């Protein structure tokens, strides 16, 4: 029953294909940082 | 004619030459070689008349003039001899006959053909009846010069044909196209890759005439050759392509072409890598290393702006320099190359000056009068408006021969002067054969234990996602053995081509479907590359799409994809795919073709070994470029 | 099936096992191939299925190995038509059947030792054919003398006769004598041997007598390898 | 007598090629030009890439090459 | 682009320029075809 009721989260050939098509990672540098206060100093340096 | 020239009509020695005809690649520069048979038939003063039919000559910022005389030769009545070469038609016909090896039982030596080509090139330059002879023997001239001779002969014939094209006679372009197409079927038997390079350069330029004929010829040859290429793939080559992305044939000793980089040096198998030692340098600059010579670069501690520095390279002997390549260096504004054998101030020659060396790499390809220098001065001028303290300028690569032939060193056969080796080369070739066989055996034994799990289960997918340590070590060993095999294959092909040079100095000759059967795999791959590029340019220059539909239909397209895209090299795969999109992407069966290919190649019952990832990337690209076709 | 295909190797292992259970089946096998025009697939199947004592005995008593060796010797010095393309397949067939010690003794016997000199004379043909024949001959001699003192003596005699060093001969000497001899080690255990295995799919089609599963292992190790290293390769 | 009529051995072909070769005029020619064309010293033109070391064997442009820059006069376009 | 200066002496400089222009035109045509 449990085998029926779960899907394998282990990576499979779909992940392998994604890798073929090119511990945790900081994604803050890729983002854009804004503030609701119009007078705030730009926070991109953060 | 203009009023001045009408007044001086009888005094004309070189007919009016369009200024644009003298242009250089830069677009705003150039040179006219004012010459004619009348100039040769004579012996103190001249007039250069420049008339515009800012406006006209006002756009001519700067002009310069030089005069060059004929070399002083011991031959008696040399002026009468030159009159003789220029006048008599029998002379041109017999030159053509000897070039075509249709005289004296075809025992004309390659050096003899080279001299005949020199004479023909001089004649074509002087003139602009010889054109009639060239057109009548065009097929045979092309055959002998592009499919049975070396890179140098092919380049010289390419120059001769260029001069002929530049010339009330029938247009030479169509006739050259017909000759090239008639010889196309012999491409599998072409002797050297550098020769095929010039052949295809000429064919690509002259294809503008009779586009349909060139298209059908290229398509037929490509279809014929792709089957043979696919039939020659071995399971080991498939394994190397798939597991490692290595597409060379390490177990096939025969190469066909070597390049460095129609934008790269070609035909480098016929020449040797030239080693050199830094002997003198300007200021505290030096060279550092950052068979082929190690990559070397000039380190300059202080570059400044517009500052000249120089490095002197000693090859250790007078070397027949034939090819040079210097990587583009943005740190300098210009690069000058001078060459001298005895001394800089004794026999110094300016080899080249490159002013766009900052935005283009320096490429001297197959110097037709190859210098016989020994010492090489590279003078680099730092970039203007730049004060980068330290500069690292890649010296580049230099090729040629370390064994000058008696005629190559001959100082009387040049413009503006200032058997034991064969035995040794054959011994070296045999040594390299043995070493390369040992390396191939090593690679074979290592690959026979290499296994590629199919991508049909999660465990194999994880194997590919995280390559296990033992797999990593096996791949490292395979890469090392494969690199050894490729280096030894390159050395073996270079040694074979040097041995052929020596046997060609000595009287000797270099050599339909059986042709394709007997061609080497690398020769077939080079032919396929050139044919695919020709077809792509054909479509770009587009009735050529009207033809290529009798061929390259659903079945032909599928066969071509299977033969070239699955097993071909990355470039062959890419170009075949893009050609197929441009040709059949708008066809109704196109989407069915893509789905059928996907089914056949990626269904789990397929045992064919191929680079699934690369073929899938190709399929995605092809489908994206044909997504306007509703059927995809 | 095409030759060298792993599926064909597995089917041929099944044929080998069936012949080992029913030796007469091998005769039927030899009957179905005509034991003349033997294709490379015929040679592969026969070599694989003949890897049993009874099967190898019947193969020798059929006269096919003798006919092959005589035809190869006739080809080299120039009753079956032999072309340069069949030399490498026949040499590979002889190597594969020489996996057996009986065929290894036969290959070094008086009837076969002329073939060694014939091969060396022939090599010391198209370039691809020459390369294939050279590789096949190196493999054939490596199999014949592999841990075989008598065949080692025979090959030493042949090489001394040849010498009484470049090209094929230098490569042969380097590969055969200046490389460590490799022996096949067959390890059985009452418990599984898990070390050295990869979870991914791998088709190792060896002779069926080497078993299957985790309790059997087959290694190809230099004779210099210490037994401790052998054990470390499996535990 | 003439090389054209003789058989094309390596000697005859070499003679013909030697006939076809060229050299640069060791002494520079003199030139008279319209006023709008104004000469420039060859050392100036080759300042970026000097040939002074080659001057010994008449390789510099000062011995065989003349140069003029154009002044955009009224009839300079003509 | 960066011709060898020795082609100036003979009558083959224009021919070599035309050959290089041939090669460059073919390269540009191929690049444009690949980037449709």
């Amino acid at each position: 029953t449990s085998t029926r009721a779960i899907v394998n989260t282990a990576r499979s050939m779909v992940s392998t294909i994604m890798k073929f098509l090119d511990g945790i990672h900081n994604f803050a540098p890729l983002g854009t940082i804004t503030s609701s206060s119009p007078t705030a100093q730009p926070a991109e340096v953060l | 004619l203009c009023p001045f020239l009408e007044d001086h009509k009888e005094d004309i020695l070189c007919g009016p030459v369009w200024l644009a005809s003298g242009l250089d690649l830069s677009g705003h520069a150039g040179m006219l070689t004012l010459t004619s048979p009348k100039l040769v038939k004579g012996m103190r003063s001249f007039l250069i008349h420049v008339k515009a039919v800012l406006r006209g000559c006002d756009l001519l910022q700067e002009v310069s003039v030089t005069i060059r005389r004929f070399k002083k030769t011991s031959i008696s009545k040399e002026r009468v001899q030159r009159c003789a070469m220029l006048q008599f038609s029998e002379f041109h016909e017999k030159l053509v006959n000897t070039l075509c090896r249709k005289t004296d039982d075809g025992q004309i030596t390659e050096h003899a053909q080279s001299l005949v080509l020199d004479t023909l090139c001089w004649l074509a330059g002087v003139h602009s009846n010889l054109l009639s002879k060239t057109r009548k023997f065009l097929s045979d001239i092309v055959r002998v010069c592009f499919f049975e001779a070396g890179r140098s002969i092919a380049h010289k014939c390419a120059r001769f044909l260029a001069l002929c094209i530049s010339n009330c006679q029938p247009a030479f372009g169509p006739v050259l196209l017909k000759a090239l197409l008639d010889n196309m079927s012999f491409l599998p038997a072409a002797t050297t890759g550098g020769s095929v390079y010039w052949y295809f350069v000429l064919l690509n330029y002259v294809k503008d005439e009779d586009l349909a004929g060139c298209s059908t010829a290229c398509a037929s040859l490509l279809t014929a050759v792709s089957r043979q290429l696919q039939d020659r793939l071995t399971p080991m080559e498939a394994l190397l392509q798939t597991r490692y992305g290595l597409y060379s044939s390490p177990f096939d000793p025969v190469l066909f072409d070597l390049e460095m980089s129609f934008t790269s040096l070609t035909g480098l198998l016929e020449v040797e890598p030239l080693h050199f030692t830094c002997v003198s340098t300007s200021d505290g600059t030096r060279i550092e290393r950052d068979q082929p010579p190690p990559h070397q670069s000039i380190i300059i501690e202080r570059m400044h702006s517009g500052a000249r520095r120089f490095v002197t390279l000693d090859f250790g002997r007078p070397i027949l320099l034939t090819d040079v390549l210097i990587p583009t260096c943005g740190d300098l504004a210009s690069l000058s190359i001078d060459i001298w054998t005895l001394g800089e101030e004794v026999d110094g020659r300016r080899l080249v000056v490159a002013t766009d060396i900052s935005t283009h790499s320096l490429i001297l390809h197959d110097l037709i009068p190859p210098p016989v220098c020994r010492f090489m001065k590279i003078t680099v001028i730092g970039r203007y408006g730049s004060t980068n303290a330290r500069a690292k300028i890649p010296l580049g690569f230099y090729y040629g021969h370390t064994y000058i032939l008696p005629w190559e060193s001959e100082l009387k056969l040049m413009h503006d002067p200032l058997d034991q080796h064969l035995a040794m080369m054959v011994a070296l070739q045999e040594d390299i054969q043995c070493r390369y066989n040992l390396a191939c055996h090593r690679l074979e034994t290592l690959l026979q234990s290499i296994d590629l799990p199919p991508l049909n289960s999660a465990n194999n997918a994880q194997y590919f996602l995280r390559k296990p340590d033992k797999a990593v070590e096996e791949d490292s060993r395979v890469f090392s053995a494969y690199q050894d095999c490729i280096q030894l294959q390159l050395q073996l092909n270079l040694a074979h081509n040097a041995v052929q040079r020596l046997k060609v100095a000595l009287g000797a000759s270099r050599k339909p479907e059986d042709l394709i059967q007997t061609s080497s795999t690398e020769q077939l791959r080079t032919i396929i590359r050139y044919l695919l590029d020709t077809l792509l340019s054909l479509l770009h220059a587009s009735s050529v799409p009207a033809v290529l539909q009798s061929t390259f239909h659903a079945q032909a397209c599928e066969e071509l994809f299977k033969h070239l895209c699955i097993s071909g090299t990355p470039k062959i795969r890419l170009h075949t795919g893009l050609l197929l999109v441009q040709l059949c992407g708008g066809e109704r069966w196109w989407g069915q073709f893509l789905s059928n290919v996907l089914q056949e190649l990626y269904n789990s019952e397929q045992l064919l070994i191929f680079p699934q990832d690369r073929v899938f990337m190709l399929l995605s690209c092809i489908g994206q470029r044909s997504l306007s076709n509703s059927g995809v | 099936l095409p030759c060298n295909m792993v599926l064909k190797k597995a089917v041929d292992s099944l044929l080998c096992s069936m012949c080992h259970v029913h030796p007469n089946y091998f005769s039927l096998l030899m009957g179905w191939m005509g034991i003349l025009a033997l294709t490379e697939s015929h040679l592969a199947t026969l070599a694989s299925s003949s890897q049993s004592p009874e099967a190898i005995k019947q193969l020798l008593d059929s006269g096919l190995p003798s006919l092959l060796v005589r035809s190869l010797a006739s080809f080299c010095f120039s009753k079956m038509p032999i072309t340069a393309d069949l030399v490498a397949p026949i040499l590979r067939f002889l190597t594969e059947v020489g996996n057996s010690h009986i065929m290894k003794d036969w290959l070094g016997g008086s009837e076969v030792n002329p073939l060694w000199t014939a091969l060396l004379f022939l090599l010391c043909l198209t370039t691809q054919q020459r390369t294939a024949i050279e590789n096949a001959t190196v493999a054939f001699f490596l199999q014949c003398i592999s841990c075989h003192p008598n065949n080692q003596k025979l090959m030493a005699q042949v090489l001394c006769e040849l010498f009484q060093i470049s090209g094929f001969i230098r490569r042969l000497f380097l590969q055969l004598m200046l490389e460590d001899e490799k022996v096949t080690m067959f390890l059985q255990s009452p418990c599984p041997l898990y070390k050295g295995r990869i979870n991914a799919t791998s088709h190792v089609i060896q002779h069926p007598m080497y078993g299957a599963g985790h309790k059997f292992r087959t290694l190809h190790l230099p004779v210099s390898t210490t037994l401790s290293d052998v054990l470390d390769r499996v535990s | 007598d003439l090389l054209v009529d003789q058989p094309f051995t390596l000697e005859i072909l070499t003679s013909l090629v030697e006939l076809t070769r060229f050299e640069t005029l060791t002494p520079r020619f003199s030139a008279t030009v319209p006023p709008c064309w104004v000469e420039v010293q060859q050392e100036q033109q080759q300042r970026r890439h000097p040939q002074h070391l080659h001057q010994q064997h008449h390789g510099d442009a000062a011995q065989h090459t003349r140069t003029w820059k154009l002044q955009t006069d009224s009839n300079s376009w003509d | 682009q960066a011709l060898d200066a020795r082609l100036e002496v003979g009558l083959e400089q224009q021919a070599e320029l035309m050959l290089k222009m041939m090669s460059t035109l073919e390269a540009d045509s191929i690049l444009q075809a690949l980037t449709n």
